[PDB]
RNA sequence: UGGCUCUAAGGGCUGGGUCGGUCGCGGCCGGCGCCUAGCAGCCGACUUAGAACUGGUGCGGACCAGGGGAAUCCGACUGU
RNA sequence: GAGCUCUCGCUGGCCCUUGAAAAUCCGGGGGAGAGGGUGUAAAUCUCGCGCCGGGCCGUACCCAUAUCCGCAGCAGGUCUCC
RNA sequence: GCGAUGGCCUCCGUUGCCCUCGGCCGAUCGAAAGGGAGUCGGGUUCAGAUCCCCGAAUCCGGAGUGGCGGAGAUGGGCGCCGCGAGGCGUCCAGUGCGGUAACGCGACCGAUCCCGGAGAAGCCGGCGGGAGCCCCGGGGAGAGUUCUCUUUUCUUUGUGAA
């Protein structure tokens, strides 16, 4: 809040595009722009390279993932689904 | 000043058509039409962003006219592959091996048992 | 314990000779003032010896049944040990860490490696230091 | 075009077959003499004068050797 | 817990971190025992593995990846392999 | 808001291993000073602020170069 | 000398845009196969030289308030470099 | 592998047959600004000159007999002769060498097959290196002013590809 009160990151947007529409886009323009934790070597490279395509700095891997952020609720949920009927049906 | 002409019938400032300046021995600038820069050739690995070392960096017509100890480096995939990886490759197919071989023989006792 | 002994077998990480399979005839792991990284003097094999299939012959087996050695001095970091020895004996005083300052004695040195192991690659033993990595 | 470090590698070099005219150049204490090939006009620079006048009289055949000036 | 007996290795017992200077001390002989990430390269978890056959060392897959064996070690930057030569009076080795 | 005369501030390079011994001003060795508050010399591109004096109150002196405010209707806007 | 232009090299930001194909050349894994047998040879992705050849078509000028298109030596239009 | 001619039917080339091997992916056209190996300097005509002349290069193709040198190269062991250097007979190895390493040395056998790289890459911002031009303090050469001043102001003060 050193700058800009409530807006921040849709601060270049200006005036333009509404208030509510903003306000939406904040939270993807800060997800797909953020660095997160590569999960192979512990450091913060994981960028976003293109559309559901996240790479790491330093490991140079490659991640298919959720568009906008590098893990999805959804794919968090299927991917432990998934895990519970192998087991069930492996044994 | 001396305000200088292209030297040959393409006018258009294209990659092709790249020029530089050069002072010659009747003290004129003229254009003297520069070779594209040539990129050294990456690792077969895919992974290192790095390019070879110790090989030349030139058009791949020159190097049908480079000699062959300037196009390669005296290793295994010499030229070709990083060090790193042909380490890293050569320390994982014996990892590999040996687990095959550990593999093997727990499966031969397991039939030995049965 | 200390697992790097003049029995032990290592593959070369780097070097003109990466991949190829030695057997350590001298270990330092101390130091020498000269050479302050832990190392070990190895001889190696530079040329396996080709497939012989039996439908070969006599003349054509022996000029199949021919090795190439090395004599050479690693760090620690560059060589990859292994569960297999060679008894090999490789009698110290041809290989030593004098040759790599004489030509000479470094022909000798590999000449004798080259002997050594040509005599022993045959009567199948030790058969899988005397085939190449295949990596 | 190539320098000759060696009067005794400019000789071999003056002495081929497809040699032809070996011209002198007396550049004021940076004389040299250019020996013209098939490929390439071989170079000497002689800094001394007296080893260059001897030098003068080394070749075989009776070439070209008609000086610059 | 690990955590424990890894807090007071470091607090008093003498430890290794990193990769080049865990083997090189395997290599020595001094290494007793290993420790590697969840987290940690196959191909380097082989290699640890095979070297600590080699020199008669055990070894323990840590829970947590590298971040989280760093912080159990009390170093604000990530150790993704430790060899622990000898504790100080702990009892991390069986 | 001009002109002229000044002031202050914003920097780089080199230099002490000096005393003794020894070898050919230069090199080596020993304990020294260790400028560890830095000083000495040599160079260089522009600025910013301030002060006085002065011109017939003229000074972005030619050129470049936004007229603003209170409201209504329509279209969000950019664009076509 | 943040001086103008060109070029090279790092470093970043943007995409619900990810930003070309092929001719051609080169490197690497393998040893199918060749060599002479103790002074020589097969090979030289030819190391330094030496010999021969490279055929066919355009090549002037204007490129714009007069050499182009607008009925014209038309205040119009026409893609670039210094 | 078979058959035949040709040329010192030694040796090689040629075609004919047989055996063998073989993915490609669509014939062809499609850019004088895309990709695309390799020429620059000086001189020269009334009018053309990276094209003509001179001087330096470079790329591709050919090179059978291979035109030369050089790399595969002239090592060790055994038994003799010779004071010695050295010479003879016999067993052999010898498709190179060095550096811990990144890698290097003028070469340094190699097929069908397979993998990879270059070709082959958007827009914008920042910084740094190099060059061309501009600037200043001077040396020279030629020069305008000099009714007064101005160590004066104006032009020039270089080197190609490989
Ligand atoms: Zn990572
Ligand atoms: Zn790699």
């Amino acid at each position: 809040a050193k700058r800009t009160k409530k807006v921040g990151i849709v601060g270049k947007y200006g005036t333009r595009y509404g208030a509510s529409l903003r306000k939406m886009v904040k939270k993807i323009e800060i997800s797909q722009h953020a660095k997160y934790t590569c999960s192979f070597c512990g450091k913060t490279k994981m960028k976003r390279r293109a559309v559901g395509i996240w790479h790491c700095g330093s490991c140079m891997k490659t991640v298919a993932g959720g568009a906008w952020t590098y893990n999805t609720t959804s794919a968090v949920t299927v991917k432990s689904a998934i895990r519970r009927l192998k087991e069930l049906k492996d044994q | 000043v001396q305000r200088l002409t292209y030297r040959r019938r393409l006018s258009y400032n294209t990659a092709s058509n790249k020029t530089r300046l050069s002072r010659t021995p009747g003290n004129r600038i003229v254009y003297l039409y520069t070779k594209k820069v040539g990129k050294a050739p990456k690792s077969a690995c895919g992974v290192c962003p790095g390019r070879l070392r110790g090989v030349r960096a030139v058009r791949p017509k020159v190097l049908m006219r480079l000699s062959k100890t300037k196009k390669h480096v005296s290793r295994a995939y010499g030229g070709s592959m990083c060090a790193k990886c042909v380490r890293d490759r050569i320390k994982r197919a014996f990892l590999i091996e040996e687990q095959k071989i550990v593999v093997k023989v727990l499966k031969a006792q397991a039939q030995s048992q049965k | 314990g200390k697992f790097m002994k003049p029995g032990k077998v290592v593959l070369v990480l780097a070097g003109r000779y990466s991949g190829r399979k030695a057997v350590i005839v001298k270990n330092i792991d101390d130091g020498t003032s000269d050479r302050p990284y832990s190392h070990a003097l190895v001889a190696g094999i530079d040329r396996y010896p080709r497939k012989v299939t039996a439908a070969m012959g006599k003349k054509k087996i022996a000029k199949r049944s021919k090795i190439k050695s090395f004599v050479k001095v690693y760090n620690y970091n560059h060589l990859m040990p292994t569960r297999y020895s060679v008894d090999i004996p490789l009698d110290k005083t041809v290989v030593n860490k004098d040759v790599f300052r004489d030509p000479a004695l470094k022909r000798k040195a590999r000449r004798e490696a080259k002997v050594k192991f040509e005599e022993r690659y045959k009567t199948g033993k030790n058969k899988w230091f005397f085939q190449k990595l295949r990596f | 075009p190539r320098k000759i470090e060696e009067i005794k590698d400019f000789l071999l070099t003056a002495r081929r077959k497809d040699a032809k005219s070996v011209k002198i150049k007396k550049n004021k204490d940076n004389v040299k003499f250019k020996v013209r090939c098939s490929r390439y006009l071989y170079t000497l620079v002689i800094t001394d004068k007296e080893k260059a006048e001897k030098l003068k009289q080394s070749l075989p055949p009776g070439l070209a050797v008609k000086e610059l000036k | 817990s690990i955590n424990s007996r890894l807090q007071l290795v470091m607090k008093s017992g003498k430890y290794v971190l990193g990769y080049k200077q865990t083997l090189k001390m395997i290599r020595q002989g001094k290494a007793k025992l290993v420790i590697l990430a969840n987290n940690c390269p196959a191909l380097r978890k082989s290699e640890i593995e095979y070297y600590a056959m080699l020199a008669k060392t055990g070894v323990h897959h840590y829970s947590g990846n590298n971040i989280e064996l760093g912080t159990a070690c009390g170093k604000y930057y990530r150790v993704c392999t430790l060899a622990i030569i000898d504790p100080g009076d702990s009892d991390i080795i069986r």
